[PDB]
């Protein structure tokens, strides 16, 4: 029914990672520089 | 090879068949899995050739 | 009410669904269920010939 | 000077190469499994196994769930917008 | 601006997909198939 697999977690996609990371970081910093509201 | 051929063709009906069934019976296809997940080939020869692609878009 | 219309509209859409997607998708899937099912029966035929 | 033995050697000697090869995969295929559509398992009630044993089920599977899902969302949804707008 | 509930948690349920279906759904799905191409050789 539910198996759980060994698939790659981050040997493809950490670079996806980093952008998550880097978004984050402009999320917030402009939640009180660039929001303007 | 008689008794494969009774058992064969007297029971076992496939519509109805479950994966899990075929886990149990042999593993090896447990480590194909594994071994095309870590090589990272997902379209090894032989997939669909003889089954149904049906590549609608 | 502009929620009034939206949902009979949704309604006409299902309905439309029903009518036309429906009975070709379920001709299509079918098909594909009886092609995998004699692709299966061949197997079995292969090898019941092989071990013969 | 002995001559030689077909018959007699066959100890070593298989069906060919990939009859015997796919032999082991043939014998046991058909041994460990269920003789006529045993253990249904049909039952189950478990709000979301509910909904597999009472609409959720394969054997038809129509828009009749989901027209039901929609029906149940927008009911939902109608007392939400009435707390909301 | 107010993002948080917005994009903090889209992008959680995001890693959920990404994780989870490549780690059960189109792996079980690949099984079918070659579990498919087992029996019918």
């Amino acid at each position: 029914m539910l198996k759980r697999f060994p698939t790659p977690i981050l040997k493809v996609y950490w670079p996806f990672f980093v952008a998550g990371a880097a978004v984050y970081y402009g999320m917030s910093k402009a939640a009180d520089l660039s929001s303007n509201t | 090879l008689q008794s494969t051929l009774d058992n064969i063709q007297s029971a076992r009906p496939f519509d109805e068949l479950t994966v899990d069934d075929l886990t149990k019976i042999k593993p090896e296809i447990d480590a194909k899995v594994e071994e095309m997940v870590k090589k990272g080939k997902w379209d090894v020869p032989g997939y669909k050739d003889r089954f149904g692609n049906l590549n609608v878009m | 009410n502009d929620e009034s219309i939206l949902l009979l509209t949704f309604l006409g859409f299902t309905g439309l669904v029903a009518k036309y997607l429906a009975p070709a998708y379920k001709d299509f899937a079918d098909a594909r269920m009886k092609k995998v099912s004699d692709v299966l029966n061949a197997s079995r035929n292969k090898h019941v010939e092989a071990v013969k | 000077v002995s001559t030689l033995i077909p018959p007699k050697v066959v100890s070593s000697k298989n069906i060919g190469s990939a009859p015997n090869a796919k032999r082991i995969a043939n014998v046991v295929h058909f041994y460990k499994s269920l003789p006529q559509g045993p253990a249904p398992a049909i039952k189950a009630n478990t709000r979301l196994a509910r909904y597999k044993a009472k609409y959720f089920d394969g054997d038809n599977a129509s828009g009749k769930p989901l027209w039901h899902f929609a029906l149940g969302i927008i009911a939902f949804g109608y007392s939400m917008e009435y707390y909301f707008h | 601006f107010y993002f948080m509930n917005q994009l903090t948690y889209g992008f959680l349920l995001m890693i959920t997909l990404l994780i989870l279906f490549s780690q059960f759904f189109l792996p079980m799905i690949l099984r079918l198939y070659v579990s498919r191409l087992f029996i019918s050789k």
